[PDB]
RNA sequence: CCUAGUAACGGCGAGUGAAGCGGCAACAGCUCAAAUUUGAAAGCUGGCUUCGGCCCGCGUUGUAAUUUGGAGAGGAUGCUUUGGGCGAGGCUCCUUCUGAGUUCCCUGGAACGGGACGCCACAGAGGGUGAGAGCCCCGUAUAGUUGGAAGCCAAGCCUGUGUAAAGCUCCUUCGACGAGUCGAGUAGUUUGGGAAUGCUGCUCAAAAUGGGAGGUAAAUUUCUUCUAAAGCUAAAUACCGGCCAGAGACCGAUAGCGCACAAGUAGAGUGAUCGAAAGAUGAAAAGCACUUUGAAAAGAGGGUUAAAUAGCACGUGAAAUUGUUGAAAGGGAAGCGCUUGUGACCAGACUUGCGCCCGGCGGAUCAUCCGGUGUUCUCACCGGUGCACUCCGCCGGGCUCAGGCCA
RNA sequence: CCGGGACCGAGGACCGCGCUCUGCAAGGAUGCUGGCGUAAUGGUCACCAGCGACCCGUCUUGAAACACGGACCAAGGAGUCAAGGUUUUGCGCGAGUGUUUGGGUGUAAAACCCGCACGCGUAAUGAAAGUGAACGUAGGUGAGAGCUUCGGCGCAUCAUCGACCGAUCCUGAUGUAUUCGGAUGGAUUUGAGUAGGAGCGUUAAGCCUUGGACCCGAAAGAUGGUGAACUAUGCUUGGAUAGG
RNA sequence: AGACUAAUCGAACCAUCUAGUAGCUGGUUACCGCCGAAGUUUCCCUCAGGAUAGCAGUGUCGACCUUCAGUUUUAUGAGGU
RNA sequence: UUAACUGAACGUGGGCAUUCGAAUGUAUCGACACUAGUGGGCCAUUUUUGGUAAGCAGAACUGGCGAUGCGGGAUGAACCG
RNA sequence: GUCCCACCCAUACCCCGCCCUCAGGGUAGAAACGAUGCCCUGAGGAGUAGGCGGCCGUGGAGGUCAGUGACGAAGCCUAGGGCGUGAGCCCGGGUCGAACGGCCUCUAGUGCAGAUCUUGGUGGUAGUAGCAAAUACUUCAAUGAGAACUUGAAGGACCGAAGUGGGGAAAGGUUCCAUGUGAACAGCGGUUGGACAUGGGUUAGUCGAUCCUAAGCCAUAGGGAAGUUCCGUUUCAAAGGGGC
RNA sequence: GCGAUGGCCAGAAAGUGGUGUUGACGCAAUGUGAUUUCUGCCCAGUGCUCUGAAUGUCAAAGUGAAGAAAUUCAACCAAGC
RNA sequence: AUUAACGAGAUUCCCACUGUCCCUAUCUACUAUCUAGCGAAACCACAGCCAAGGGAACGGGCUUGGCAAAAUCAGCGGGGAA
RNA sequence: GUGUGAAUACAAACCAUGAAAGUGUGGCCUAUCGAUCCUUUAGUCCCUCGAAAUUUGAGGCUAGAGGUGCCAGAAAAGUUAC
């Protein structure tokens, strides 16, 4: 029953909402739980860092394609460069993707680098201590200071490409001989014409044989 | 606070301020919207005009990231630019090199123009551009280019 | 969390209503069918056994090894990789122990109250004790300490080894992949799903670069992306029903759960089921000995107690209604408003204050000056100097001014 | 121009207007005198007297009503809370604004600190493909508070004539993938627009909607269960009813 | 006979959905101060009810704008009781 | 628009106050925002319709009761002050 | 009926005092002020439905009065006093026994005469209606505080074998017997009792149950149903017991 | 009305039931109401029932034609009317 | 349409009989009534004498008059629109 | 000062009539009529089917018609003497 100059109400309230209603009183006590079980797996993994390597992937739409972010895995050509076997990556704290794939060369060659630097930054303590084997730490370095984070210390460098550029005058290039405004309705409309002007040459061609 | 409402004012008064001839019950007029056309059709007339009918056509399985681009216009495309850089340049110091400014990096995709611009020669990029604002970044001496 | 009250559905009325992207919490991957071990069923339930094994059975209509699309198989090629046993030290659980006044005086039945003087404090959370207790008692804070049991984690050492098994780089060629299923027509239900989103019944019933999806039905030609009809798997999420614990600007015996009590009890109904009322003597029973009237219940004396104006009908004991004593009114209602009168009872105010003059008593100290200190820098305090016509307190006498109520 | 009576005394240094001018009746009461200093004046309660006075609450044009509820007393007893809007008040920042989904930290459900995204705002208009805001010191004219060198400049806002962007209807230049392209100039048309930004978070009050919705109240409808110890009909097995 | 089916029958009794809906009856709790109404217009399966305009209160801003008026006078029009 | 710088609207410049060109009042100027109650009415003078008539039914201008006590009509929502 | 003198009284009109509301002025080289204060001047006051402002009380929370109290806190009674227009605040006397207030902010399950309101308690009517079917009681003695309704004896009556007699089925569950007894119950009394208290009492090879079947109910073989379960009783079953 | 491959009737279904241990002198469904004396005219309307040459009307499936296809158009066509 | 027998079925008349009536009178038992003991309920705004007037058009209360003397028992059915 | 019906005065086009000025946007004036949703026809040669083309089919934008007489517009037969 609308009386004055009012706005049309639609408010969701005709099932029996009450009988679902979740209120939030335990916020801080569930964050004091999360920091004991961090704390708690930070403990079991002694001098291992608590994350895993993730690789740089690129946003999938239009809207957000100018930015970048961590991604869930390297793909198995891009461990194959760096020369690191399939089965012994998952073991050594680097996360493997196996349904990704490299279609350009930015992207595989931006990957490959950021994943070789970590290779020398490992130190791999041997199985048994009494015999150490070829590919392990031979001892002298074994004490350095060590990161445990390896997110905000392998984070993305910069997401955004930069704001702005400076350049000297006379370098200034030339635009599109007709002009920017009217180089793009010339491209929007051959496309739209693209099925129009085919069949118009075709048929010419077999009208004139 | 209830301490100061008007139902604390209205003890003693008997029928609490909904009148003894209309006495407040439950339902009249019916629930919601009820009576559309029928009888709240003068105040649903005088305002809301169009709350009936149909128009245009319709879309299935609308994505509204086909459809991004926002727009800034041309007067405030110099506070783009950092604040102290910026002065330099109105100043009338550099006189020999011209800034190259990226849009989508701050978040735009197509350059309109609606005010002035000042005669210092720069280099737009951007998805789409209007054709008032290219005319006169041109006669400023600078070029616009697209770069998708 | 956002997308979003959005695309869409709807007598397009009332109303209803998702998903992709984006930030974060939490992260972990895998084994079967389809191949001939074919130079050796290499595999397993059960029974007996001296502990080394033996016997029957299941099974060739297929039990182990080998392979799962990320591949893989079959060939090339040189390097590399792989077993057992100890183990300081550290962490969880229970259990031994932990600082300081009953000092002095007053009120009281009893200090845990008031006054004076002390002490402890990584302990002034809480409760008890005859009234508000840090030091009377239990506990409270801190790391250690006595003793004991069983699992984890792990620094670093001591010893076997290639018949076997495993990983990487390249290639001419090979490369098995789930059927009354997918899909289509029709019917009912359902969804935001609209020439039909999912599900189920009936009829028809596939293919090998095949097949499904690409949110408008259909034909022709291209393109993108995954691999259905077999299976397993921790964490972030829900919940106060069960066993425990810590808390509150919550209720305070008609409140809070129906139940603070021998409460799902007493009681009602043939039955399914319905379902109450009811907390408090005192610090301690010290719960009234004995005498006397009465058939008895009980009364009157006399006792216990700080109190019986606390006596098991017990803390405090309001109103409706009732009894006795005292005061008053009443010729078919009573009550009530304005204004006097009579009788009863009662609060205020007034009962002196200031000033001047004379006389007497008692005291140190009024003006002035010097030294020290403070401060608003020109005004004061303290020490000294005064030494009786000055200054201050009291008493006695005289005079002026003002002060309560009604006229 | 001279008599007689009643009721009242507000204010609290001087100042003023005046006059009959050593003073005064002129912007508000002073002077003299007596009795009593307590139940005397005054106040509370009970009763008699003169005058006045129908029982409250409620619906109603009209209630003291032969209209309805109410024998009496004590405790209980009715516009609340959440999400979403709207205008107004206070406060912070301001072309920006919002720490708390989450992370760091802590004397631990408190307090303090950090940032990527995101929401609303900064640009509208069409069903849609789409396109997208300056002829002028951001315009001309009439009023305008305030300021001013006195000539004038003129905020907020009101009226009026124009200019610019989108839609709708006409006109169709140079050019050319010869059918594409849409310049320029118009039109008693149209928009929740431009024309030197005003918004975002929070506090308090009124009002609105859906929710038990200010409190108490139907005759019905639906899901699942318990009854033939009364009474109705039938079945198996028993019993009872003088003398003419 | 619409009779009887546990004092209940023109559709038994018990718990739940359920605090079922009501344009219709009844009630709705301290004091003082200032302002102060309507039963009329238009639409509705509308006539015991709602929306809409009017009458009413509060919060203000623009000027103190010299503007205004349920009135008279003077000049000049309309009407068919 | 006219045969026509002849008209038409809107304007620059100039001229006309010594008196801004009827009375009375101005105890109440203009604009905006949000919202309550009400939408059963009744009585009287003059005009007036249906009806034999009615403390009956239906209208127009204005004043009253409702929402209001006080002094007169002995009494009496509406009459006189 | 007409005309003329005097007089009587409204909350109306005139003058004065006081309260509140509204409007217009004065007050800093501050010897100054709950500046929300104080001083000067004028006009106005009816009101249901309704609107807004200011204030008073109740239960809790933060701060502060270095607040009151066993030499008596809170509560209750009181034709005993003071303040405010009013809701209300403050003191004296009596009773009682352990906690409680003032001031500025915060918060809400925050104020009662009504709803044939909810639970508990108590009145008038009132020592009133009434305790009247089934023919009926009387004399002496004993017991006892007390005898119409306890016991013995002697008279008078009733039920009158389809009984008020003598035994059982259903149902009840100690009501059966003895000794003793204050209150409560036996709608009057009570020494008496089917009431109260303490003890005691029910013996079977032959009487019943146990055994057999009736109307009827339920397993098995099998078939339905998503399922709790429905049908089926010799049915489309490899269904048993006797001797040495 | 009915000769068991059946009539009337129960059930969500069933290798399920009642009449039925039954067979027209029987089972099932209706109206009138002892005996005596009688029971007339109407098949237009509403029901019930019988006979399919008639082609009128006519569903899904099936058959034919047009089209690149979705699809559209034609004949044929059970019971009932 | 008739109909013997039958009926706690409806109706009219005649004989017998009578307190149904003219027209009322008397007697008996158990109550009512008084006393001892025991001892409730409905209902109730406050209450209880009338005549006229006006008023919501039929008052116990208002206006004008009539009037009006403690405390009580047994009956009664006009009013309290009981 | 919303809708529907009906009505008045101009503007920009194309025409009728008359020698010409002029008159004409239905009937000399006051009545003679109808929303949302859906269907159907006319119009431009226009926009969309959201992985890309070409033809069918479907959906949009502007103006008419199919109708609500309860005419600001629900889809609707009786009985109760239980
Ligand atoms: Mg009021
Ligand atoms: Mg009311
Ligand atoms: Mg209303
Ligand atoms: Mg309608
Ligand atoms: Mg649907
Ligand atoms: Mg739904
Ligand atoms: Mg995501
Ligand atoms: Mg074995
Ligand atoms: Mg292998
Ligand atoms: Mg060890
Ligand atoms: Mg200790
Ligand atoms: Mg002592
Ligand atoms: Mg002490
Ligand atoms: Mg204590
Ligand atoms: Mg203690
Ligand atoms: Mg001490
Ligand atoms: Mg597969
Ligand atoms: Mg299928
Ligand atoms: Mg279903
Ligand atoms: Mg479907
Ligand atoms: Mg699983
Ligand atoms: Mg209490
Ligand atoms: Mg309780
Ligand atoms: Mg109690
Ligand atoms: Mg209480
Ligand atoms: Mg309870
Ligand atoms: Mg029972
Ligand atoms: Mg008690
Ligand atoms: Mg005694
Ligand atoms: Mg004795
Ligand atoms: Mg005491
Ligand atoms: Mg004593
Ligand atoms: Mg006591
Ligand atoms: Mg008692
Ligand atoms: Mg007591
Ligand atoms: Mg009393
Ligand atoms: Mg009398
Ligand atoms: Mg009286
Ligand atoms: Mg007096
Ligand atoms: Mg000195
Ligand atoms: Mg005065
Ligand atoms: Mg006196
Ligand atoms: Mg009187
Ligand atoms: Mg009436
Ligand atoms: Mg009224
Ligand atoms: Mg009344
Ligand atoms: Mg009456
Ligand atoms: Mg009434
Ligand atoms: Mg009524
Ligand atoms: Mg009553
Ligand atoms: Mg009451
Ligand atoms: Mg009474
Ligand atoms: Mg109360
Ligand atoms: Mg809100
Ligand atoms: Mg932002
Ligand atoms: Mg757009
Ligand atoms: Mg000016
Ligand atoms: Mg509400
Ligand atoms: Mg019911
Ligand atoms: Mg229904
Ligand atoms: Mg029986
Ligand atoms: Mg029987
Ligand atoms: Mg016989
Ligand atoms: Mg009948
Ligand atoms: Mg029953
Ligand atoms: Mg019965
Ligand atoms: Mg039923
Ligand atoms: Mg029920
Ligand atoms: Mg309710
Ligand atoms: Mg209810
Ligand atoms: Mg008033
Ligand atoms: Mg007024
Ligand atoms: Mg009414
Ligand atoms: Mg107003
Ligand atoms: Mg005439
Ligand atoms: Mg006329
Ligand atoms: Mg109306
Ligand atoms: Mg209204
Ligand atoms: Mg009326
Ligand atoms: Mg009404
Ligand atoms: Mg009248
Ligand atoms: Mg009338
Ligand atoms: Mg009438
Ligand atoms: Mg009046
Ligand atoms: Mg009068
Ligand atoms: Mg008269
Ligand atoms: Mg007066
Ligand atoms: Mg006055
Ligand atoms: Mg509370
Ligand atoms: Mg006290
Ligand atoms: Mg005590
Ligand atoms: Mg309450
Ligand atoms: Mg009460
Ligand atoms: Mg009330
Ligand atoms: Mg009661
Ligand atoms: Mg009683
Ligand atoms: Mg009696
Ligand atoms: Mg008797
Ligand atoms: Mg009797
Ligand atoms: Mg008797
Ligand atoms: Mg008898
Ligand atoms: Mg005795
Ligand atoms: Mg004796
Ligand atoms: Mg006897
Ligand atoms: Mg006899
Ligand atoms: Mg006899
Ligand atoms: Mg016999
Ligand atoms: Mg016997
Ligand atoms: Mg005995
Ligand atoms: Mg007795
Ligand atoms: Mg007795
Ligand atoms: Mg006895
Ligand atoms: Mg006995
Ligand atoms: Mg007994
Ligand atoms: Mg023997
Ligand atoms: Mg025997
Ligand atoms: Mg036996
Ligand atoms: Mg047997
Ligand atoms: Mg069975
Ligand atoms: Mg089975
Ligand atoms: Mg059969
Ligand atoms: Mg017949
Ligand atoms: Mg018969
Ligand atoms: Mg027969
Ligand atoms: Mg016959
Ligand atoms: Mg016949
Ligand atoms: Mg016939
Ligand atoms: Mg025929
Ligand atoms: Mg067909
Ligand atoms: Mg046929
Ligand atoms: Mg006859
Ligand atoms: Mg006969
Ligand atoms: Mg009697
Ligand atoms: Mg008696
Ligand atoms: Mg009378
Ligand atoms: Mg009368
Ligand atoms: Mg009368
Ligand atoms: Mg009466
Ligand atoms: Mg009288
Ligand atoms: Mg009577
Ligand atoms: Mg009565
Ligand atoms: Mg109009
Ligand atoms: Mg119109
Ligand atoms: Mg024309
Ligand atoms: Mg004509
Ligand atoms: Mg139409
Ligand atoms: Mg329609
Ligand atoms: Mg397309
Ligand atoms: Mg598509
Ligand atoms: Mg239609
Ligand atoms: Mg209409
Ligand atoms: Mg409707």
């Amino acid at each position: 029953a609308i009386k004055h100059n009012q706005q049309i109400p639609n408010n969701h309230f005709r099932k029996h909402w009450q009988r679902r209603v979740r209120c939030h009183f335990d916020q801080p006590g569930k964050k004091v739980t999360r920091r004991l079980a961090r704390r708690a797996k930070a403990a079991a993994l002694a001098p291992r860092p608590v994350d895993k390597l993730r690789p740089i992937v690129r946003c999938p739409t239009v809207k957000y394609n100018r930015r970048t972010r961590l991604g869930r895995g390297f793909t198995l050509e891009e461990l194959k460069a760096a020369g690191i076997p399939r089965l012994l990556a998952p073991t050594i704290g680097i996360a493997v993707d196996h349904r990704r794939k490299n279609l350009s060369e930015e992207s595989l060659a931006a990957n490959v680098q950021r994943l070789k630097d970590y290779k020398a930054r490992l130190i791999l303590f041997p199985r048994k201590s009494n015999k150490p084997k070829k590919a392990d730490t031979p001892k002298d370095q074994q004490t350095a200071e060590t990161t445990t984070s390896l997110r905000t210390s392998f984070g993305v460098e910069q997401p955004l490409a930069p704001g702005f550029t400076e350049i000297s005058k006379s370098e200034i290039p030339a635009g599109i001989e007709g002009g920017a405004y009217r180089a793009l309705r010339k491209a929007r409309s051959d496309a739209r014409l693209v099925g129009v002007r085919e069949k118009r040459a075709k048929e010419k061609a077999e009208a004139e044989a | 606070p209830t301490r100061f409402s008007k139902t604390r004012k209205h003890r003693g008064h008997v029928s609490a301020g909904k009148g003894r001839v209309g006495k407040h019950r439950k339902h009249p007029g019916g629930r919601g919207m009820a009576g559309g056309q029928h009888h709240h059709r003068t105040n649903l007339d005088k305002y809301h005009p169009g709350y009936f009918g149909k128009v245009g056509m319709r879309h299935f399985h609308l994505l509204r990231n086909h459809y991004w681009r926002p727009s800034i216009n041309i007067d405030k495309l110099w506070s783009l630019v950092p604040s102290d850089v910026r002065e330099q340049y109105l100043s009338g110091q550099k006189k020999d090199t011209a800034p190259v400014i990226d849009l989508l990096s701050h978040g735009y995709a197509k350059l309109l123009g609606k005010g002035r611009l000042p005669e210092i020669p720069v280099v737009v990029r951007a998805r789409y551009v209007s054709a008032e604002a290219e005319r006169k970044v041109k006669e400023a001496g600078g070029v616009v280019e697209l770069v998708a």
